[PDB]
RNA sequence: UUAAUUGCGAUAACGAACGAGACCUUAACCUACUAAAUAGGGUUGCUGGCACUUGCCGGUUGACUCUUCUUAGAGGGACUAU
């Protein structure tokens, strides 16, 4: 009887990219069981965070210098639906490691 | 709640951290190893891994309980949406910081040190591992600083099969004439490490051939 | 065919412009002209004296011609440039920020430049003629 | 021994490596084409002219890896070619635009093989498998026969009008060869012959005669309509390719040393073709790796190693 | 002959120095031939290029330095001092005014009279020194031309830079004149004194 | 300073030793073959190993090698 | 509904969309056309493929250019390369091949990269250095 | 010989391990795949400026499709190949 369209955007954000890229696919695979209109899983420039330090803990030595990075993966998935349709999908379709958002309306 | 999403990963990276450090603190005891975090809505996980599981439990939500509301306290969440499990961790052998605070318990309550670390050594490889190594630096009789290595197996020092393959423990272990130092790494078994690569990676297997036998007529076998 | 306006070699249209602004004699005069370096990277205003200014002016109705939503900011920036620090080396300051301004308005008042929405500067369609003319006339020139 | 012998009459060259296949359309006999290891597919036409036989008349940025095996349709319309990189590409000729990407592939798609109505595509690849495409780009049938890797895969027309199967031969590394029909849907036979391991199986112009080449040193051929073993040829090198004539009787084998001419009704050693090279000791010498004639069959293209086609027109001595 | 006209439009004098001729900057690549033996190809010419600046790597084995435009090579060396460093528009411009200049200068094919000077200043043999104990004794040797051509490449450019300092006569002319020098041998610029003493010394030691 | 290593030679000499058909005597059947039968851990020291390989099949043409 | 191809170009950090269509004849960069560009001294360099195969190439096909990243100097070498494989892209896809290989045979001849793309990038300027490899000053005094 | 105890050979040594390598992240190639009113580009609405004829150059999130460039994902790719 509702059936009205909200547009939901998905985000999904972490390190280990393995695991991002598999909730990625079941979300992909969930969509196309409930079959919707769908954008893909649309990759954003994975943000490096960089601090670089000195080596040292005192500052008697060579200069050496590390770069301890941190790799982010930002994905954004976008649904053409409603919200019920979305809540069903998020039951489930929860992975450790991984942080899935829901952002909701266009 | 809500922040820039770098942040929040790094703000949840420094909690993982901190309640790290706090279970090392005061689960020590407990013979506790490692925690693994699920943050879900609502109800977040805190799975954590110990020797001595029921020590943690107590007698039935008696530490775990305290140390939920503990940890509330420290992270302005309420009850319920923090919870918190404790877990056999499977052959603690292969896994580095429960070894190193075993090493530290026998020293603590008086033990012979050398043989300490070659009775650890002979647990690591009877569990299953491909080789293990303890440190052992401060002073062992006499003022002068002493290290003492004790080995098992091969040890990989260099390369990215050390990232996926030794596990690393580092203490400090207090005593009356000084502080010692127990540094432990753990050569896990590339087939039982599962994550990452199941083999290492300069190695090379090759299979065995099979038997063919030729000619023995041409000839025609119909359906 | 077809008369184009960015196919100019630069200079020439500028140079064009200040011509046609010094024939009409409509633009009124910021005031603080040849009283001012400018630029905050300047220990001399522009060497002429007298004009220069105008071909200021024409240079920014071209970028503006050239570009969409385009501020003082922006201009700021772009008539910036490099400070003679002395012993300190360089750093990047823009432009004077008052004179530009009122370049912009004296634009508007003329009808070259016309206000634009979400913030910024567009061309005005009286002002777009005047630029097609002037394109014309340097085209002429070079033919 | 005869009076028409087998003189070059052309040399042509476009691709910057090896090529790996070429074909030729049972309707046209102009159009030539011909794949590269180079990514690349070149289309010749043929005009018989002074020395360029065949100038490139489309070219293509078609795989990304290797046009390995490459079979067009009898028509002349729809140029199929497969890669290493798992992929097979429907080609327009005349146009030079893709069509339909055949993806389903777990590994390097080592032959593809168009069906005498031109619809039913088969290709097999470098895994146990042997999948059936259709030009649209549906997967029909994955076959299941050989035990190990699978290299060719040839279809055989009919004449004796329409019995009902559709007639195909795969070629294996298990030392067995298999037979194949499209309606009784799946397996006719098991043609074991092969001593070293078999590369190319090529049927008759009549569709039944299927001489399978190896490397030991001997094409074994086989009458498949009948389901029989007819004859076993000599040639003491490892062989690459064979190109039967629609002309007369001729088969044509690449060999390791170069190419060596025989018959099928009559067995005869005919001629050996070995052209001269440009520096080269004596193993560094390059030998073809497939080798086509055409329609008329007075014409021979072998695509070497060292980027040649080589056209030897088959002319009478006096 | 024959101006094809496009939607675009392109100046006169470019499209009549276009297609017909394999030319440079403006005019004839063709011609000029090196007088001298040996050092041909070593001395560029032979491969036709339209500016005296690419991206074209050299510096990637050994002898392909070898096979970079004389031209570029002079732009290159103009580069030298940290006042210059990079910049190689202002050495092509450079070049090209110099190029100018020697065709003001009696007409004739400037690049021939660039690879005239190339060639003159460039030492034959020449002293290195040589250990035998501690003392600085120094015996004579053959110069490989690659090595010829760079020392005569840089003289004239050192040259150059020496006059410009504190002058009107702007680096450009300085370097036409070194080259007009080094072409009608008179042992009045920079580059081939050099190789006179250089010379002289090789003397002194053979 | 491109010598091949211990072990990547190694690799190649067993390979001979256990596979001396199938190695067809060009890189690339030859690094596809070396990918199936030896498992490595990696991709570019496969290629190296199926290198070797192609250098040794090409040697034994020319005579018999120790080893 | 027109012949047309989208190519890139492609050094140090600059990129150059040429688009190549079919019409009258116009080379355009941004708007403006192949004439200017304005490193001046640099501008024969964009003429240089154009000249090598010739005006006739051109009457046909249109290209236009759209240039992002590098500098100057980069950028024009960036339009170069577009413009060069935009009219090989054009030969390969509509017009015959033999006429494509005719053209690469001259860039190949004359190759100053082209439809090869250029090859180096930036080392990272790692840590105790001012520079890639250079140091900063070792005292021993 | 190698950047290398890197290897070939000679050889009371033979086969091994760590270290070097391999590995790992990144920087490079993909007009083949995965998709993008958060990256882009096209055709036509509305019109803005022209030459004044069809054609140019635009702006405008209008609509539509693509994915070369941008982005990552999955692979491939160089093995000193010929
Ligand atoms: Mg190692
Ligand atoms: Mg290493
Ligand atoms: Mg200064």
């Amino acid at each position: 009887q509702e059936v009205v369209i909200h547009k939901i955007r998905i985000n999904l954000t972490s390190t280990k990219v393995k695991q991002l890229e598999n909730v990625s696919a079941n979300i992909i695979k969930n969509a196309e069981t409930f079959k919707l209109v769908k954008k893909g899983p649309v990759r954003l420039p994975t943000k490096v965070l960089k601090i670089s330090t000195r080596k040292t803990p005192n500052g008697e030595g060579s200069k050496t210098w590390d770069t301890y990075e941190m790799r982010i993966h930002k994905r954004y998935i976008d649904l053409e639906a409603p919200a019920h349709i979305v809540k069903r999908i998020t039951q489930i379709t929860i992975e450790p490691g991984v942080d899935v958002e829901v952002i909701i309306a266009a | 709640a809500i922040i820039s999403k770098k942040r929040k990963l790094v703000a949840d990276g420094v909690f993982y951290a901190e309640l790290n450090e706090f279970f090392t603190r005061e689960l020590a005891e407990e013979g506790y190893s490692g925690v693994e975090v699920r943050v879900t809505p609502t109800k977040t996980e805190i799975i954590i891994r110990a020797t001595k599981v029921q020590d943690v439990v107590g007698e039935n939500g008696r530490r775990i309980n305290e140390l939920t509301l503990l940890i509330e306290k420290r992270f302005k969440y309420k009850r319920g949406t923090i919870a918190l499990y404790a877990e056999r961790v499977h052959d603690r052998g292969l896994s580095a910081v429960a070894q190193a605070e075993s090493m530290k318990f026998k020293l603590l309550n008086g033990l012979a040190i050398r043989r300490a670390a070659y009775g650890v050594v002979r647990y690591v490889m009877e569990s299953g591992a491909k080789g293990c190594e303890v440190v052992i630096s401060g002073k062992l009789r006499a003022a002068r600083a002493k290290s003492m290595k004790f080995a098992d197996g091969f040890l990989i020092h260099s390369g990215q099969p050390v990232n996926d393959f030794i596990e690393t423990a580092t203490r400090h272990v207090l005593l009356r004439q000084g502080v010692l130092g127990i540094k432990v790494k753990i050569m896990k078994d590339p087939s039982r490490n599962t994550s990452g690569p199941k083999a290492l990676p300069d190695a090379v297997t090759i299979i065995e051939p099979k038997e063919e036998e030729p000619v023995l007529e041409p000839s025609v076998k119909d359906y | 065919p077809g008369v184009s306006v960015r196919d100019v070699p630069a200079q020439d249209f500028i140079n064009n412009y200040a011509s046609f602004l010094q024939r009409q004699g409509k633009l009124e005069v910021p005031g603080y002209v040849d009283i001012v370096k400018t630029s905050a990277g300047n220990e001399l205003p522009p060497q002429d004296s007298e004009g220069w200014f105008y071909k200021r002016a024409a240079s920014v109705a071209r970028h503006i011609y050239l570009r969409k939503q385009v501020g003082v900011g922006k201009l700021n920036k772009l008539y910036g440039g490099a400070k003679n620090r002395g012993v300190r080396p360089h750093k990047h300051v823009d432009a004077s920020g008052s004179i530009n301004r009122k370049v912009l308005q004296s634009l508007e008042k003329l009808g070259v430049v016309e206000i634009s929405p979400k913030g910024g500067r567009r061309i005005s369609d009286n002002g777009l003629r005047d630029l097609d003319r002037i394109a014309a006339a340097t085209l002429e020139d070079e033919e | 021994s005869s009076n028409i012998m087998l003189v070059l009459r052309g040399t042509l060259e476009g691709h910057n490596g090896w090529v790996t296949s070429l074909s030729t359309s049972a309707a046209q006999p102009n159009l030539l084409v011909s794949g590269s290891r180079d990514k690349t597919l070149i289309s010749w036409r043929l005009t018989e002219n002074e020395q360029q036989f065949g100038v490139p008349v489309r070219s293509y940025k078609g795989h990304s890896h290797i046009v390995q095996d490459v079979v067009v349709s009898a028509d002349g319309n729809y140029a199929v070619s497969a890669s290493w990189d798992k992929t097979l590409r429907l080609w327009n000729l005349a146009t030079g635009n893709s069509e339909a990407r055949f993806v389903g592939h777990t590994g390097d798609v080592l032959s593809v093989a168009i069906d005498a109505n031109s619809s039913k595509i088969i290709s097999a690849s470098r895994d146990k498998t042997i999948r059936v495409w259709n030009t649209v780009g549906d997967c029909a049938y994955v076959l299941l026969g050989h035990t190990d890797w699978v290299t060719k895969v040839r279809v055989a027309p009919k004449n004796l009008v329409d019995d009902g199967r559709i007639t195909f031969v795969s070629a294996g590394m298990d030392k067995i060869v298999r037979s194949w029909s499209l309606n009784s849907y799946r397996i006719e036979a098991d043609f074991i012959g092969h001593n070293n391991y078999i590369n190319v199986v090529q049927p008759s112009p009549d569709g039944s005669l299927a001489a399978s080449a190896g490397k030991d040193g001997q094409i074994y051929v086989w009458n498949l309509k009948h389901k029989s073993a007819f004859m076993n040829f000599d040639a003491k090198d490892e062989v690459f390719a064979l190109a039967f004539s629609p002309s007369r009787f001729w088969l044509t084998a690449a060999t390791a040393s170069g190419i060596k001419i025989y018959d099928l009704e009559n067995e005869v050693l005919i001629d050996e073709l070995k052209p001269e090279f440009a520096g080269y000791t004596k193993a560094q010498d390059p030998h073809a790796v497939s080798l086509a004639w055409s329609a008329d069959g007075q014409t021979l293209f072998a695509g070497y190693t060292d980027n040649v086609i080589r056209v030897w027109q088959v002319m009478t001595a006096n | 002959f024959v101006p094809v006209e496009l939607a675009t439009t392109i100046p006169v004098e470019i499209q009549q120095a276009q297609q017909e001729i394999k030319l440079f900057n403006k005019w004839s690549f063709e011609d000029v031939e090196v007088k001298d033996a040996s050092l041909v190809d070593y001395i560029q010419i032979s491969k036709p290029i339209y500016v005296a600046h690419t991206a074209g790597r050299y510096a990637n084995k050994r002898f392909r330095k070898a096979q970079c435009p004389i031209v570029e090579r002079l732009t290159n060396s103009l580069m030298m001092n940290g006042r210059n460093n990079g910049k190689k528009l202002k050495a092509v411009r450079i070049v090209k005014h110099t190029l100018e200049i020697i065709n003001v200068l009696t007409d004739q094919n400037p690049l021939q009279v660039v690879v005239d000077a190339i060639i003159n200043s460039g030492p034959r043999e020449d002293t290195t020194r040589v250990g035998g104990g501690g003392a600085a004794r120094r015996q004579a040797v053959d110069v490989s031309p690659l090595r010829r051509v760079n020392q005569s490449i840089a003289l004239l450019t050192i040259g150059a830079r020496e006059a410009a300092f504190r002058n009107i006569k702007t680096i450009a002319e300085t370097l036409a004149e070194e080259l007009i020098n080094a072409a009608k041998g008179s042992s009045t610029s920079y580059a081939i004194k050099k190789k006179d003493e250089l010379e002289r010394v090789a003397k002194s030691n053979r | 300073g491109r010598v091949r290593t211990k072990t990547v030679k190694r690799a190649s000499k067993a390979l001979i030793e256990k596979y001396y058909p199938k190695l067809t005597m060009d890189f690339q059947t030859n690094k596809r073959l070396c990918d199936e039968i030896a498992t490595i851990q990696s991709k570019r020291l496969r290629n190296k190993i199926a290198g070797y390989t192609t250098h040794l099949m090409k040697r034994i043409q020319k005579g018999p090698v120790r080893g | 509904t027109v012949p047309s191809v989208q190519t890139f170009g492609k050094k140090k950090s600059a990129t150059a969309v040429a688009h190549v269509k079919a019409g009258k004849g116009l080379i355009k960069v941004n708007g403006s056309p192949i004439t200017l560009v304005q490193p001046e001294i640099l501008r024969f360099k964009v003429y240089e493929p154009l000249l090598l195969v010739g005006l006739d190439k051109f009457a046909n096909i249109d290209i236009r250019v759209k240039v992002t990243g590098g500098g100057h100097v980069s950028q024009v070498y960036a339009i170069r390369q577009a413009i060069a494989k935009g009219l090989v892209a054009y030969h390969q896809k509509f017009v015959d091949e033999q006429s494509k290989n005719e053209l690469k045979k001259a860039f190949t001849s004359y190759d100053r990269t082209l439809l090869i793309a250029d090859s180096r990038r930036p080392e990272p300027k790692k840590f105790g250095g001012r520079g890639a490899r250079s140091r900063f000053q070792k005292s021993y005094r």
